[PDB]
């Protein structure tokens, strides 16, 4: 299964049947015949399968990367270091790229599962989607198709460079 | 531009420091594909007299691929030598003038400044 907290969810709240009529509903003799023409012959072929997969086990694991320095630390036009720090940053990228995915999938869940009340009762996953919009954008955004570490390294520096002048006006 | 380096032992095809190199190896691909050459002239000898190309004259045939091994391994030492005495004279010219050619203060990107032009 999955890891709840990486996917929150609040724990449900199921009211109880208590009808006001005599007339039979459906849904439940169709739910009954349900679990009794359905889930079971499921049930018992997904066991039979688990017994099969419990006779043969072997693993298989998730790839640790190691850190390599980066494109700060690395003597210009000397492409030993410098694609060892490409290569990073490309990896790094693609997480973070997975990561703002994570958290677009956050939102969508909170406004399905609240419904009629998403406006309101989702202020906590709107908020965490804007702050990480915000620094995917001032990380990644206006790079171009050859996009590289140090046209990143690059932006960074404007971007800092603009933040440090800016201060210095109003201080 | 290499006129005065053979100036003083002129008419010579491979020179005794040319023995002081690797000679090519036989199983060379340079070799391999001069004699590929000297097997299509033999092909093309065949055909434009009006012969069977892959039957008439196999003896005729080897002696062309035998004739452009030959050629090719002598020429291709020859190259060798040549480009390794191009290679000798630049480091010896490196080393006998060192003020010319400065070793440069090597930064890391932290110092240099790369202007960022954005696309969009």
């Amino acid at each position: 299964s999955w890891d709840k907290d990486v996917y929150p969810e609040p724990p449900r709240r199921t009211p109880a049947p208590s009808p006001q009529t005599s007339l039979p509903n459906p849904i439940t003799y169709l739910t009954k015949a349900f679990d009794l023409l359905v889930d079971r012959p499921v049930t018992l072929v997904r066991e039979f399968i688990e017994r099969q997969h419990a006779k043969n086990k072997y693993y298989y694991y998730h790839r640790e990367f190691r850190r390599v320095p980066d494109i700060t630390e690395c003597h210009e036009k000397d492409v030993l270091c410098m694609f060892e720090a490409e290569m990073q940053w490309k990896r790094d990228y693609k997480v973070d790229q997975e990561i703002v995915n994570i958290i677009q999938e956050r939102l969508k869940a909170c406004q399905q599962r609240e419904g009629e009340s998403h406006r309101q009762n989702c202020a906590k996953e709107l908020q965490q989607f804007t702050q990480v919009v915000k620094a995917y954008q001032d990380r990644y955004h206006d790079l171009g198709a050859h996009y590289s570490a140090r046209k990143c390294l690059a932006k960074q520096k404007q971007r800092m460079l603009a933040e440090r002048k800016a201060t210095k006006e109003a201080a | 531009m290499m006129t005065g380096r053979q100036a003083r032992a002129p008419l010579q095809f491979l020179p005794d420091e040319a023995r002081s190199l690797p000679p090519p190896k036989l199983t060379d691909p340079r070799l391999a594909y001069i004699g590929f050459l000297g097997y299509c002239s033999g092909l093309i000898d065949n055909a434009i007299r009006r012969r069977p190309v892959l039957s008439a004259g196999l003896h005729r045939q080897f002696l062309y691929i035998t004739s452009f091994v030959f050629v090719g391994y002598y020429l291709l030492k020859r190259q060798d030598y040549m480009y390794a005495v191009r290679d000798h004279d630049m480091f010896s010219y490196i080393k006998s003038h060192p003020e010319d050619f400065p070793e440069k203060d090597k930064k890391t990107y932290r110092e240099v400044f790369e202007e960022f032009h954005p696309v969009r």
